RNA sequence: GGAGAGGUA
């Protein structure tokens, strides 16, 4: 029996830790989003890996609403894609975000 | 308390803007100002949305103008 | 923000922009001070600082000083986050060649310069020479040399002729030439000269050129001259706390290539000789090939271990990489992981929940409500109290849990309704409690299973959560509209021992008054749960317009099914509750209460029944013992009797009287009698050995034997458990798949003996293999099948259509595996159906094919119809609301706006784990014989004799709705003709399937032509009767002599000249085939249709995989490609030729048949396109290019839909069809037009469909186009979207693919946008994606 | 942070 609110995170990209020696979370797994998207469910999703796990600015905000009894998001961009960005950028490849 | 929601979806026929159209009503009703038009017994804003839909006292339109009126006053609030 | 992803090459001016500095050195830690080095691979004047607004030296340290830099460090006081966004420059002092752009296979570099791999593979390693210009001299453009043959040609041209050796040299030589003018040269040599194979080549490459000309990338981008590096932060050193380090073998790379780099700077100062700096300059580009993209060269390198490092490339690829580990699927906070118990006393919309997790997740709307009350005013106060848990906060708690769904979860999660939402319920425990009618849908036993748990924050996911997964919404699976909740295993078998009768129980006979009397007369103890007794019952009816009409009345039923019927609701006729109850009967109870009383009616009876289910069960106390395992009396009679029948014939094939291989099958065949003569003696003493006196004398009634009683019912195990338990345990297969000749003869209620329990046990072993390899398969193909159709969603209202398909009851030969009410239940209709009372129009053409229609079709006995299918929507970028139909979760036409193609794949997906791995006709049925196809004539019999391939027969009972269908082979004698009535277990027709006739048509004299025995053929006289008989020598067979001629056989009369065909004008002579063995004379009479001579003739999961995968077949079945007349040509060149010649048109088709096919059809027959020339499996791609799209889909349907149902899993069509639809989804071009696409262009068929349909509005011609089918693998990533190929396997290729085009993604899938970190345009996103859409066009 | 081994569903 294990729990998770709000604990540490990873160094590289900042997702939470994993297994219950740290005080990490669970994982929702590719099959998962698939089983999300097959509902309607499409905010649960965006929230689900935008705010809850990597957008950090986001999720200190979502913190601070929750606290003061606002419910709300700011989503933002994952941090993890910008670590993509990167790697990939890293190579010769020139890769960028348009208009 | 709710366990289903079929009535409400028959009040507004998708199932994906009931979403939207309750849970701007819940938006309204949490971090706005405003009040429920059905008794409360104790129950969070979402079902509170959600019955307010069922009994078609509130649909998307009917929201929608009542904003548009809202905002012409506010507009005439200044004066 | 953003809308576009934009990916091109980095020409070294914008590296060199990137860049905020210089990488020289190859240190980074000092060890002792943990400060950076100078300006080493980590550094601070480079990258940043290493603390938040502070200097690094420590002569500024406040956010006071922000921007300046210091006089000592350089550094820029800032953030540290710029440490994770900047990054520096490597300036490498040769050039180098980028890896990807070479071996990719197909390589860039190889076919944009058109030079053989292995010449470019010597070259860029220092082996040999290359020229450049080469020219005033014997020299070519890029002949390659040697380095003896390079020092011999400067030695004999000392002149200005260049040869270099290496990146250098392909650098320049890539730099000089020029694109465009190069296309002119190889379009105009293209254009003939020739259409072969440098046809292919040359449209390949000149593909390339164009693609380099339309982009703007110059092609000597593909050599590096500056090499960025990526940050610092993300490579971190992650120290050991050992006072060491870890790996981060990356930073390893950047050491080793630095080091090189440094090497090579140094001896090309110092001018040492050539021999040096080019082995320096071979190990640099090594480096380099090692930094990135380690393994793709001959030999990777390790640090330790012996395991290879990871290069940049390794960390984007597989599993491990970032697109399907960090990137699709995240970990996520607010969640929990438990065990799960079963806690029946649960609604069904409610899950326990431990106080602990439900403390430990919420914790933030704890803070928020303690802080709104004022129990703590700060945060650090409220984290007090709820690390110590005042007593107050378990109230707070309660009072937030109120109306909060969460999410619960399980692993492995098949389809869409593995994860499912709920209300909490705080527990004083430490597992979640589970209601157990989910169990079913979760498939989770309760042996250990852990369920994770998750709590959406905001308002619209808590919304989301109620109003679409609470779980009081997924009642009818997704698959097919079964309901998903039945009642398990359990209540079943109480509901099932409720509603029985013995014949003779306590207080029979006496009459009730209604069944709240007979509830208290049982529970008072005068009456037994079940005994036959007349009780008033009060029905209602709704058959009026919405209105429940009472209905009383006095049946005849048992007390336990009067205290059953007072839990069901209002509208649902008496006799539901009537019957044993059995599981299919509680199932179909439910289902209809479902489709007569909405849902919620049905949900809150689902609970009663659970609970009455278990309530009676466990007053039944239906336990299992020893002695309710009856072996049946006679078993060791049969047994010996069979072994002394084995014994026989072993006897017999001890005296050499039989063969081997017969004696082996008649030991199996007795083997099997015997065994099931002892399975039917056991079931028959087992289900009715109950005999009771019924007050009289005797009698007897279905057994209570406990497990037959648990059998029958259907809670656990079917016959063939029992048979194992009580009868002899049939015939085990060794591993190779034979059958031991010895059965197994002991039952477990005794006791099996050393090598029986050794033959089973490698049964088992088997099983148990086969299953995890399976399993482990099937994920792999549903992971594939999502990633093909993941980006279809219904996206109109009506596409406004008229073609449909033919649906109708499939036939196999037999009865009717599946009726036509169960493939067109929600389908709506393409063109309104007549009646049989033709020019009755029987319901409307656009109209939803719900269950009353469906009733209105089978009383009208509706034979086949009409039915809009997704496949040929006119819909672009999704399809249409009527075409797909019926939601099928839900009683109403599909939303608009519903992904569509993600719940298919899901559907099909699932099942994958519970499939397996590795005449004479005889008309059944009284009813007309029809025939379809018919080409006959009348035998000397009397009897009908088919000359005609594709002749069906279909059996047609009074009605004339068709019951059966059967394949009639050619030259197959028929006792009817048409028309006529056949009597049930009439044998109707009979042929010959082991040898193939020469049969004529009509009667005459048959004369042997250009049949002369010694080269054309052999005089094979038959040596044991003697009659007369002559071979046709094959061209094989044949010598020199007889290969010109043709030998035939022309019916002719007393004349002597050759009568003619009936009808048309074209002499009959039948060719004689080669190994034609004949036995009639020349010259004499024969009658029609007779034999004028003789010429002798996987289904598990790897079949679906294979069948979607649109693979090639191992034996295809070649088709007739077009209409005409056919023909011979040139021959035994190791096979045959075939050409074909239409009645008026040109006849350019000709093709080679391998010898061992056995071709039906004869020259001088005229075949139409479509008809099977050889025999074998038929290929899709032909199929669909051939018979067009509406064949191809019905095959692929129709063959799945086999290999689903024959293993008992139903799985509606439409989820086939949508894969079929996206699967058949490029275009390729025959004609351009008016239209810009070039000849042999690949045209994603959209962009070519509505360039052609708006063309036409002007005076324009289109584009003429031919759809072309590719397996899925294929067909994903060839995909406009590269971020979605990307994803999925082989990132490599499509990438660096993708970078030379230049291409540029536009986000309009379901999967890209879930990688940026947006709402999906599929789900309630797609309101928010429409007017985005309508704001910014 | 990465490897190797064992285990559960
Ligand atoms: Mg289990
Ligand atoms: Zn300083
Ligand atoms: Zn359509």
């Amino acid at each position: 029996m294990h729990a998770r609110s709000t604990g540490s995170y990873s160094l590289v990209t900042q997702q939470p830790l994993g297994g219950k020696a740290q005080f990490g979370g669970q994982r929702f797994g590719e099959m998962e989003v698939w089983a999300l998207e097959a509902y309607g469910a499409a905010y649960t999703l965006q929230e689900m890996l935008t705010v809850k796990s990597d957008d950090v600015n986001g999720r200190t905000k979502m913190y601070k609403n929750i606290v003061d009894g606002n419910h709300q998001m700011e989503p933002g961009m994952p941090e993890s894609f910008n670590v993509l960005l990167k790697e990939i950028r890293s190579l010769g490849i020139n890769i960028e975000l348009e208009d | 308390a709710r366990v289903t929601v079929q009535d409400a979806v028959e009040k507004i026929g998708n199932r994906f803007d009931l979403v939207l159209v309750a849970a701007r009503r819940a938006r309204q009703m949490q971090v706005g100002g405003k009040d429920p038009l059905v008794p409360e017994e104790n129950d969070k804003t979402t079902v509170i949305a959600l019955r307010e839909i069922e009994e078609g006292l509130i649909n998307n339109q009917i929201l929608d103008v009542r904003e548009r009126q809202e905002q012409q006053e506010q507009e005439a609030a200044e004066l | 923000e953003f809308d576009a992803i934009k990916i091109a090459l980095a020409s070294p001016d914008m590296i060199r922009s990137w860049s905020f500095g210089e990488v020289k050195k190859p240190e980074t830690i000092n060890y002792r001070t943990f400060k950076p080095e100078r300006d080493g691979l980590f550094c601070a004047r480079i990258f940043g600082p290493v603390k938040d607004y502070e200097c690094l030296c420590g002569k500024y340290k406040r956010l006071k000083h922000r921007g300046v830099i210091c006089e000592k460090c350089g550094v820029e006081v800032t953030q540290t986050k710029v440490r994770r966004e900047r990054m520096g420059h490597i300036e490498l002092a040769s050039p180098t060649a980028h890896i990807w752009f070479l071996k990719s296979l197909p390589s860039r570099i190889g076919l944009l310069l058109d030079m053989p791999l292995r010449d470019i593979e010597r070259v860029l390693y220092f082996e040999s020479y290359v020229v450049i210009e080469g020219g005033m001299t014997n020299l070519e453009r890029q002949q390659i040399l040697t380095e003896e043959q390079y020092l011999d040609a400067l030695e004999e041209f000392g002149d200005e002729f260049d040869a270099k050796m290496g990146a250098e040299a392909i650098q320049a030589l890539l730099k000089s030439m020029d694109l465009e003018q190069e296309c002119e040269q190889l379009r105009e040599e293209l254009n003939e000269t020739n259409s072969e194979t440098k046809r292919k080549k040359l449209t390949k490459r000149i593909k390339l050129l164009e693609a380099f000309v339309q982009s703007g990338n110059k092609p000597e981008w593909m050599i590096l001259t500056v090499l960025p590096v990526l940050p610092p932060d993300l490579r971190p050193l992650v120290p050991l706390d050992g006072g060491r380090f870890a790996t981060s073998d990356l930073n390893d790379l950047y050491r080793r290539v630095i080091n090189r780099n440094n090497r090579l700077k140094r001896l090309l100062d110092l001018a040492a000789p050539d021999i040096i700096v080019r082995n320096e300059k071979r190990m640099l580009q090594e480096a380099v090939d090692a930094l990135l993209d380690n393994g793709r060269r001959g030999r990777a390198i390790t640090g330790s271990n012996k395991r290879p490092l990871k290069s940049l490339a390794d960390m984007i690829k597989g599993k491990q990489g970032r697109f399907r580990q960090n990137l699709l699927g995240k970990r996520v906070d607010y969640s929990g992981r438990s065990v799960i118990t079963v806690g029946p006393y649960l609604r069904l919309h409610q899950c326990g929940l431990p106080k602990k997790m439900a403390l430990e997740l919420f914790k933030p709307f704890i803070y928020g409500k303690l802080e709104l009350r004022g129990l703590a005013t700060t945060i650090k106060a409220a984290k007090k109290m709820v690390e110590r848990e005042e007593a107050v906060v378990w109230d707070i708690l309660d009072e937030v849990i109120r109306e909060h769904p969460v999410l619960l979860n399980r692993a492995p999660t098949l389809h869409r309704l593995g994860i499912q939402a709920f209300e909490p319920v705080l527990i004083e425990g430490k597992a979640i409690q589970l209601h157990p009618l989910v169990c079913a849908a979760y498939n989770a036993d309760f042996d250990g299973d852990q369920m994770a748990v998750h709590v959406p924050l905001t308002l619209e996911a808590q919304l989301e959560a109620r109003a679409l997964m609470m779980s009081t919404n997924n009642i009818l699976s997704p698959a097919n509209g079964e309901p998903i909740i039945v009642p398990s295993q359990d209540v079943v078998l109480g509901l099932y021992y409720m509603t029985r009768d013995c014949v003779n129980a306590k207080g029979e006979g006496m009459v009730l008054t209604g069944p709240k009397e007979a509830e208290r007369l049982y529970r008072s103890g005068l009456a037994s749960l079940h005994a036959r007794v007349k009780v008033r019952i009060t029905e209602y009816e709704k058959d009026a317009n919405g209105e429940l009409v009472a209905k009383t009345s006095l049946k005849d039923t048992t007390v336990g099914r009067a205290i059953l019927w007072m839990i069901v609701p209002k509208g649902l006729p008496y006799s539901i509750v009537n019957q044993a109850l059995g599981k299919k009967a509680i199932s179909k109870m439910l289902n209809t209460c479902y489709r007569i009383l909405g849902l919620k009616p049905t949900v809150i009876f689902a609970d009663q029944i659970m609970y009455t289910g278990f309530a009676y069960a466990a007053r039944s106390g239906a336990s299992v013992g020893i002695d309710d395992m009856v072996i049946p009396e006679k078993k060791h009679e049969i047994i010996s009797e069979a072994e002394a029948e084995v014994a026989e014939i072993q006897e017999q094939f001890q005296s050499g009287l039989v063969t081997a291989g017969e004696r082996y099958n008649k030991v199996i065949d007795i083997w099997a009698a015997a065994n099931d003569r002892v399975s039917k003696a056991m079931m028959d003493n087992l289900q009715t050995e109950t005999v009771i006196n019924r007050d009289g004398q005797e009698e007897k009634q279905v057994s209570f034997n406990s497990i037959y009683m648990m059998a029958d019912s259907g809670a656990r195990g079917s016959a063939a458990q029992i048979r194992q338990l009580a009868g002899m345990r049939g015939l085990m297969a060794k591993p190779d798949g034979s059958i031991i000749e010895t059965p197994i003869t002991a039952n477990f209620r005794e006791g099996l003996n050393v090598l029986q329990y050794f033959i089973s046990t490698h049964g088992a072993r088997k099983g148990l293999a086969d299953t995890a390899l399976k399993t482990a398969n099937s994920g792999y193909l549903t992971r594939r099948l999502v990633d093909v159709a993941q980006d279809l969603v219904v996206t109109e209202d009506d596409c406004g259509t008229h073609e449909g398909i033919m649906m109708t009851p499939v036939i196999e030969g037999g009865d009717v595996k599946e009726p036509l009410r169960d493939r067109v239940l929600g389908r709506v209709t393409a063109e309104d159906v007549l009646k049989p009372g033709t020019a009755d129009i029987l319901v409307p053409r656009n109209t939803l094919l719900h269950e009353q229609w469906c009733d209105l079709l089978e009383e009208n006995s509706v034979d086949a119809v009409k039915v809009r299918s997704v496949v040929s929507c006119d819909t672009d970028f999704g399809v249409c609301a009527h075409c797909y139909g019926r939601d099928l979760a839900r009683g109403h036409i599909i939303n608009k706006g519903e992904a569509i193609g993600v719940i298919a794949a899901q559907s099909i997906g699932e099942p994958g784990t519970q499939l397996t791995m590795r005449s004479s006709i005889q008309v059944k049925n009284k009813g007309s014989i029809k025939l379809s196809n018919v080409k006959s004539v009348v035998n000397s019999s009397g009897k009908l004799v088919i000359t005609s391939r594709n002749t069906e027969l279909k059996l047609i009972d009074e009605f004339g709705r068709t019951k059966e269908s059967y394949k009639v082979p050619y030259g197959a004698v028929l006792a009817k003709g048409d028309g006529e009535q056949v009597a049930g277990g009439e044998t109707v027709a009979n042929w010959d399937p082991h040898t193939m006739p020469v049969i004529t048509e009509v009667s005459g004299f048959v004369r042997f032509t250009d049949m002369i025995d010694g080269q054309t053929i052999t005089r094979q006289t038959d040596e044991l009767t003697g009659l007369s008989s002559l071979v046709v020598l094959d061209s094989a067979e044949r010598t020199a002599g007889g290969k010109d001629l043709r030998p035939a056989l022309k019916i002719v009369d007393a004349q002597g000249n050759d009568v003619l065909i009936p009808g048309t004008d074209m002499p009959a002579q039948y060719f004689l085939p080669g190994k034609a063995i004949v036995q009639l004379e020349d010259g004499v009479q024969i009658s029609s249709g007779d034999t004028l001579a003789r010429i002798p003739q996987t289904g598990g999961l790897p079949r679906v995989a294979d069948l979607f995968e649109a693979r090639r077949p191992k034996e295809p079945a070649i088709l007739a490609e077009i209409s005409g007349i056919v023909s011979f040509g040139k021959e035994t060149k190791g096979k045959r030729r075939l050409v074909i010649t239409p009645v008026d048109g040109s006849d350019p088709y000709e093709e080679m048949i391998p010898k061992w096919r056995q071709l039906n059809v004869f020259e001088g027959e005229r075949v139409e396109r479509g008809d099977v020339i050889s025999d074998g499996p038929e290929a899709p791609h032909d199929i669909l290019r051939l018979r067009g799209v509406h064949a191809v889909t019905r095959y692929i349907v129709n063959e799945v839909q086999d290999v689903y149902r024959l293993q008992g899993v139903k799985i509606n069509d439409k989820h086939i069809e949508v894969i079929v639809r996206q699967m058949l989804r490029k275009a390729t071009i025959v004609n351009a037009g008016s239209s810009d696409f070039l000849e042999g262009e690949q045209v994603e068929y959209s962009r070519v469909k509505i360039a052609n349909r708006e063309l036409e509005a002007n005076g324009k011609v289109g584009a003429t186009y031919s759809r072309d089918l590719l397996g899925i693998t294929k067909a994903s990533l060839a995909t406009e979207s590269f971020i979605s190929a990307a994803s999925f396997q082989e990132t490599t290729r499509v990438l660096t693919e993708a970078a030379v085009a230049g291409k540029r993604d536009e986000l309009r899938g379901l999967k890209e946008n879930v990688i940026v970190g947006r709402l999906i345009p599929a789900g309630t996103g797609y309101a928010y994606h429409q007017d985005r859409m309508r704001r910014r066009a």
